[PDB]
Parts: structure tokens; C-alpha cells; sequence
């Protein structure tokens, strides 16, 4: 209805939103393709606006994966956004703007992927996230907390904690990577000091959980630090 | 006076944040004005600017207040306020904002371009003027979401030294070690954290995990299994259990300890499956474990509930078809290793399990375009991704040797041994295209190259012993065969050379006897050893 609407329709850029999320949810193909279609475009508000689909496209992806359009749309972007990522790490005994008394890559370089293998996914679903990580500033409390109760329903899945939270549907376990549930904790940790307290909280426990059972140690990690500074 | 004087305006006013601004701006002055040649309102004015511009929700005046008080050059008196702002800032910049609205200090809304530069900075600072807990998690945070976690094993190393044995930095240091990959020093500290809390089983399954690596110590490994022994992490502990014993076994010296500790491997696998059928690792382990003890349609049964479990999983597939070729289905075996590498494209261990079994149902060409493949993915994904390149020369060579092309062979071995000049892999290589060339004097010292730097590589002492069987020299060959026994008691063609030897010296019931053995294990041998899919947590 209003998602037609929607399809047929800079000023462009300047009731949808959830309707385009009942399509996402329901199992679609035109709107994954004017959401592809959007991030091609330079104009950084349709970026924004496809990256608030972003995690709800993933948690569908991975949802039918455990039980073709999404997949594409999801490899899409990602051939779009890959570039080296880099930091250098400040020294003390250099005079800063701060006071007075080497580059680092953290991501990069992705290759580009023609199709959606089980190795390379997690590549480029963790590059992703980063990507949504980057502009997370932007991103309405919605997506916020569509973040929160999709990591907490990736982490807990196939676990006997599902069943704890409630989650009905699919109970299979999804693998994950470790960097994965790192860009998840950067996200919730954001969504912690933005309004979305309690979902960032069973959000985080559910990160904990997994990496306790996954035996992943920079997740369990940086996520330790998380509530550890929690007030 | 005149900051007093301005901060006192901004009271009595209570535009506020304008007097506040100044009247902290005017004490700075002030205050390295007097170290060239404490405040009530000094103190308000300082600090009530940024206070009032959270309060009224303007992330950005207050950011560039904390920038303009701590772009002030040093005073000492301005120090912890300079720390207390700097720590704030930090978390302001790692908690409320990301990359994409990050601008520079002294850009309008070492100069950091990036937050996680600012930010670590700050931390930094505020750590440095703390000498003589929470800038620590902070540092934590913003070192893990970038990956930096030697530097975190040094910051959290730095932390030790004030801290008593407290649970959370020592677990969080212990942590940092093992995603920095210093292993044994987190094994330490992880040994000290199951010391300071019992509760958490995670912290002896992580040291089990480390110990079953790369740093191989299995006892230790044991050892932490055991102190694991919630249903989920019982598993977990069974599982580790097992994979211990496991490995314990392949490492035993004599037929009963490998024996023994295979079973107990089967039992705590067997446990851990069932404790948590959903788990597909403990499915997954128990039909490997059962591959190894040759029992194929039990292992082909969990097999496949494993890949129920878990469809994609790159180890099980390849289980499948090392199962399948043990069946001598070659064909079978080669479509699921082609599946599996559908879905995983670069890895090697796949590959080299298809050039076999090409090499066994295909033909040599096949598995020669195979190499070359493997080659090329080799050339394209660049320690030791090295001993891959060998092995893909070396699989090319064993192709030409298979053939009958000692040429090409000792080409392929050549590029192996620019390499590895003295890998037992291309010593014995020598060998094998020293017995195709008929030279089998040469082929013999090169066997026994291999054994020197290889003591176990049973395939060199298969080899070696069937020459000094040929030569005549029956007790020596039978000693060897005796020894290579010993470190594969399923090696059939070991079987083979001892019943000829045995059967030469007119032992003929032993003989017989061996070549039973023989025939009943090549029965169920699959194209590549099953130990060749890692054993790890």
C-alpha cells in the first residue's frame, strides 16, 4: 500500500518506516532493490535511511539461512562501501594539542565478493556492521533498538536462554564470529547512553552469554569492560 | 579579580554560561600568570560552564569546552581537573558519538582526526596523571573494538601493579593476553583467576582451550577439562575432555596408552553429546573420534546428525567425504568436498583432500589442474602459509610419482626444497623418486634423511624397511616395521611389509596374521588420515 506509494514516487532527501519493516520481516524484492539502489546514489541521508534496515535485513538473512533478494542487497552494499581503515595511536612523549611531555589498521583491505560464501559472510557481515557502527549518531532510537533485540536473538538462538527470553520461531544456533559480536557490542554500548538502557542491558548479557559458550575472548573482553563501567 | 568578578555576575544572573566561559577562561590566565612569577569561586566559575551546557542538552558547547580547558597549557594546580575532564571527554567521545560526527579540536563544529584517537589520548592522560579503575575499562573499550590488544596486555599490565587480587582486572589483563596471542601468560593469569573465582567454568575451559593449541600442553589441558567437571557447560567440559584424550592418544607412545585414551575419548565425547545433543561440536568430535577408531557407519551416523545440526560446517562436510572415500564411494566423497569448497572457496585442507581423491577416482590431469588452482588461490592470499606452498609442490609430486614422471616429480619436489631443503616430507619425496628411477641405495639414504629429521614418519619407515627386506636384512626391517607399528598401528602397509618380512623369515602364522590385519584396515582406509581436521576448542 504506502510501500507502493513509495516505490512509484534532494528535496526527496529532505508510517513507511514501519511498514518497509513488516515487508522486511514478512517473507520484498522491489524494496531491497530501491534501498540498493539508494546507497548507489551519492546523497548520504538515503545511505542512512537503507542503514536503519540495515541489522532487521541481517537477522532475516540469517533467520532463512538457518531454516535472494536480501543477500544480494546485503552483498550489494557491501561491494559499494569497500579502502583501507586506520589510526594512528598516540605517544605521550610527543607534544599534543592536549598537553605537553604509528599507523594501525583495524579493517582492511576487503576483497570484492561476486556471492555470499559461509567463510567470506562474516567478513562482510562484520564490515557491515562496522559501516552501521560508523554512523550510529544518526541512526533513529527504532533501528537502535531493532539492533538490540536482534543481537540478543542472534546470540541466543539455538540456546536454552532463547526459550528464557521468549523468542519464538526458528531455535537454531547461529554461527558467529568473534569480530561480529564485537561491532555488536559497539552498537549496544552506543544504544546504552542513548534511551535504549534496558534492551542494551539484556542486549549486552546475551553478548556475554554467547561468548562464554563460544569461548571468545574479545567479546567477553570488551564487553566485561561494558558493564563493568556501567553506573 | 576580574574572573572571580565575572563568575560572580554569572551568579548573580542565576547568558549564565557566558560569564561562566570567561570568568574560566580569565582564571586559566590567572593561574599560569601566577606560576610564571583554593578558589570557591574560582572552582564554580572553572567548572559551571560545561555543567549548564549538558544540563541543556548541547553535546557540542560542552565538548568544546572540555577541548578549550584541556588545550590550556599545564598548571600545577589545573592537573585533576585537567584528569577528571579529560577522563569525562573520553567517555563522551566513545559512548555519544561515532565516526561520521567526529571533528577535529581545533576544527570548527598532535591534533586527533579520528575519535578512538582522541579518546585514547585522553584515557592516556588522565592514566598518566594518575600515577602516584574506569579509565582502564575505557581503555579496554576502545582498544577492543579496534583490535589493539597487545597494547590493551600492556596498559592492563600496567594497571597490576596498584591493584590487589581483584576479579576484574586480572581476568580482563588475562583476557587481553590470550586476544593478543601471548598463551602461556594467560594461561598464568587465567590459573590465578580460576584461583580468585571457582563459579565461572569459562575461565577454565579458555585455559583448556589455550593449553589444546599451539602450546600443546595436554596434561595442563586435562587438568583444566577436568576442574570444569549448568548442562551447557558440562558439555562444553566433556567436550574439551575428550579432544584432550584425543590428542593424548595420537601423542601416546604404545598401542595400550592409545588404545586407552582413545576410549576414554569416545566416553567423554559420548558424554558430552549427550548432554547437549543440540551442540554440534560434541556430535561433530564423537564421529571424528569413531572415524579414527575405524568405525565408519557409527561415525557416518553422527556425521550426519552433526550436519543436521549445523549443514554448512566445513569440518563435517569434509568428515562426510573422508567417510564416504573410507567406503571407497571416491566419487561421492569428491561431489561433498566439491560442495564444501562451494561453500568455502579458499581453504587448502579441501583442496588437497580433492586432488586425492581425484587422483584415486578422477585421473592425474584433474588433479594436476587441481595444484595449479590451488597455486593460484596461494598467489592471490599472498610464519607458515609456506608449508601450504610445499605441500601443493609437494601433491603435484606425489601425482607425477603416482604417474611414473620422476622429471616432472623432482621438479615439483624441487620447488618444495627451495622451500624446505630438509623437510622429512621432501627427503622422503627423494626417496620415492629415487626407488622410480631404480636407484634404491639412494632412495634408502634418503628414507633415512627423512627419519633423521623424522623419527615417526611411518611412510619413511614403510619404505626404508621394505628396501632392507629386499636387501636381505630381515631383523633390521622387522625392528623398524616393529617402531612404525608403534606410532600407527593403522597404517596397513606397514601390516604388509611386516607379514612379507615375518613370511620371508618363515614366521608364517604371524605372517598370516599381519596380512590379515592388513586387509581389514584398508578395508576401512579413507583417502586422507581423519587427523587432518583439526582438534581444537
Amino acid at each position: 500500500g504506502v510501500v507502493e506509494e513509495w516505490l512509484s514516487e534532494p528535496n526527496y532527501a529532505t508510517s513507511l518506516v514501519s511498514s518497509l519493516y513488516k515487508v522486511i520481516q514478512e517473507p520484498l524484492e522491489p524494496v531491497c532493490h530501491q534501498l540498493f539502489e539508494f546507497y548507489r546514489s551519492g546523497e548520504e541521508q538515503l545511505l542512512q535511511f537503507t542503514l536503519q534496515f540495515l541489522p532487521e535485513l541481517i537477522w532475516c538473512y540469517l533467520a532463512v539461512s538457518a531454516s535472494g533478494c536480501i543477500e544480494a542487497l546485503l552483498l550489494g552494499v557491501y561491494n559499494l562501501e569497500i579502502k583501507v581503515l586506520s589510526f594512528t595511536i598516540p605517544s605521550l612523549s610527543k607534544p599534543s594539542v592536549y598537553h605537553e611531555p604509528s599507523k594501525v589498521v583495524y579493517s582492511g583491505p576487503h576483497p570484492q565478493r561476486e556471492m555470499l560464501t559461509a567463510q567470506n559472510r562474516f567478513e562482510v557481515l562484520t564490515f557491515l556492521l562496522l559501516c552501521y557502527n560508523a554512523a550510529l549518531t544518526y541512526m533513529p532510537s527504532v533501528s537502535l533498538q531493532s539492533l538490540c533485540q536482534i543481537c540478543s536473538r542472534i546470540c541466543v538462538c539455538g540456546y536454552p536462554r532463547q526459550h528464557v527470553r521468549k523468542y519464538k520461531g526458528i531455535s537454531s544456533r547461529i554461527p558467529v564470529s568473534s569480530g561480529f559480536m564485537v561491532q555488536m557490542l559497539t552498537g549496544i554500548y552506543f544504544a546504552f547512553y542513548n534511551g535504549e538502557w534496558d534492551l542494551a542491558q539484556k542486549a549486552l548479557d546475551d553478548i556475554i552469554y554467547r561468548a562464554q559458550l563460544e569461548l571468545y575472548p574479545e567479546p567477553l573482553l570488551v564487553a566485561n569492560a561494558i558493564k563493568a563501567s556501567l553506573p | 579579580v576580574i574572573a572571580e568578578a565575572y563568575a560572580t555576575k554569572g551568579l548573580c544572573l542565576e547568558d549564565v554560561i557566558t560569564c561562566y566561559e570567561k570568568a574560566g577562561d580569565i582564571a586559566l590566565l590567572y593561574l599560569q600568570e601566577i606560576e610564571r612569577v583554593l578558589g570557591f569561586f574560582l572552582e564554580t566559575g572553572l567548572q559551571r560552564a560545561h555543567v549548564l551546557y549538558f544540563k541543556n542538552g548541547n553535546l557540542t558547547r560542552g565538548v568544546g569546552r572540555f577541548r578549550e580547558l584541556l588545550r590550556a597549557v599545564e598548571t600545577r594546580t589545573t592537573q585533576n581537573l585537567r584528569m577528571t575532564i579529560a577522563r569525562q571527554l573520553a567517555e563522551i567521545l566513545l559512548r555519544g558519538m561515532c565516526e561520521q560526527s567526529y571533528w577535529n579540536p581545533l576544527e570548527d563544529p598532535f591534533c586527533p582526526q579520528e575519535n578512538t584517537e582522541e579518546a585514547l589520548l585522553l584515557l592516556l592522560i588522565s592514566e598518566s596523571m594518575a600515577n602516584r579503575s574506569v579509565v582502564y575499562d575505557l581503555l579496554t573499550i576502545a582498544l577492543g573494538r579496534r583490535g589493539q590488544y597487545e597494547m590493551l596486555s600492556e596498559c592492563l599490565e600496567r594497571a597490576m601493579k596498584f591493584a590487589f587480587e581483584e576479579f576484574h582486572l586480572w581476568y580482563q589483563f588475562a583476557l587481553s593476553l590470550m586476544a593478543a596471542g601471548k598463551s602461556a601468560r594467560a594461561v598464568k593469569v587465567l590459573k590465578e583467576c580460576i584461583r580468585l573465582k571457582p563459579d565461572d567454568a569459562t575461565i577454565p575451559l579458555l585455559a583448556a582451550k589455550l593449553c589444546m593449541g599451539s602450546l600443546h600442553w595436554l596434561e595442563e589441558a586435562e587438568k583444566f577439562a577436568k576442574t570444569v567437571v549448568t548442562s551447557e557447560f558440562k558439555a562444553k567440559g566433556y567436550l574439551a575432555l575428550g579432544l584432550t584424550y584425543s590428542l593424548q592418544a595420537t601423542d601416546a607412545s604404545l598401542r595400550g596408552m592409545q588404545e586407552v585414551l582413545q576410549r576414554k575419548a569416545l566416553l567423554a565425547f559420548q558424554r558430552a553429546h549427550s548432554l547437549s545433543p543440540t551442540d554440534h561440536q560434541a556430535a561433530f568430535y564423537l564421529a571424528l573420534q569413531l572415524a579414527i577408531s575405524r568405525q565408519i557407519p557409527e561415525a557416518l551416523g553422527y556425521v550426519r546428525q552433526a550436519l543436521q545440526l549445523q549443514g554448512d560446517d566445513a569440518n563435517s562436510l569434509h568428515l562426510l567425504a573422508l567417510l564416504l572415500s573410507a567406503q571407497k564411494h571416491y566419487h561421492d566423497a569428491l561431489n561433498i568436498i566439491d560442495m564444501a569448497l562451494s561453500e568455502y572457496p579458499e581453504n587448502f585442507i579441501l583442496l588437497f583432500s580433492k586432488v586425492k581423491l581425484q587422483s584415486l577416482c578422477r585421473g592425474p590431469d584433474e588433479a594436476l589442474l587441481t595444484c595449479k588452482h590451488m597455486l593460484q588461490i596461494w598467489k592471490s592470499c599472498y610464519l607458515h602459509p609456506w608449508m601450504t606452498l610445499a605441500q601443493i609442490w609437494l601433491h603435484a609430486a606425489e601425482v607425477y610419482i603416482g604417474i611414473g614422471k620422476p622429471a616432472e616429480a623432482t621438479a615439483c619436489t624441487q620447488e618444495a626444497a627451495n622451500l624446505f631443503p630438509m623437510s622429512h616430507n621432501v627427503l622422503y619425496m627423494r626417496g620415492q623418486i629415487a626407488e622410480l628411477r631404480g636407484s634404491m641405495d639412494e632412495a634408502r639414504r634418503w628414507y633415512e634423511e627423512a627419519l633423521a629429521i623424522s623419527p615417526t614418519h611411518v611412510k619413511s619407515m614403510q619404505r626404508l624397511a621394505l628396501i632392507l627386506h629386499q636387501l636381505g636384512r630381515y631383523s633390521l626391517a622387522e625392528k623398524i616395521l616393529r617402531d612404525a607399528v608403534q606410532v600407527n598401528s593403522t597404517a596397513h602397509e606397514v601390516w604388509n611389509g611386516l607379514g612379507e618380512v615375518l613370511q620371508a623369515q618363515g614366521n608364517d602364522a604371524a605372517a598370516t596374521e599381519c596380512f590379515l590385519t592388513a586387509l581389514e584396515l584398508e578395508a576401512s582406509s579413507p583417502a586422507v588420515p581423519f587427523t587432518i581436521i583439526p582438534r581444537v576448542l
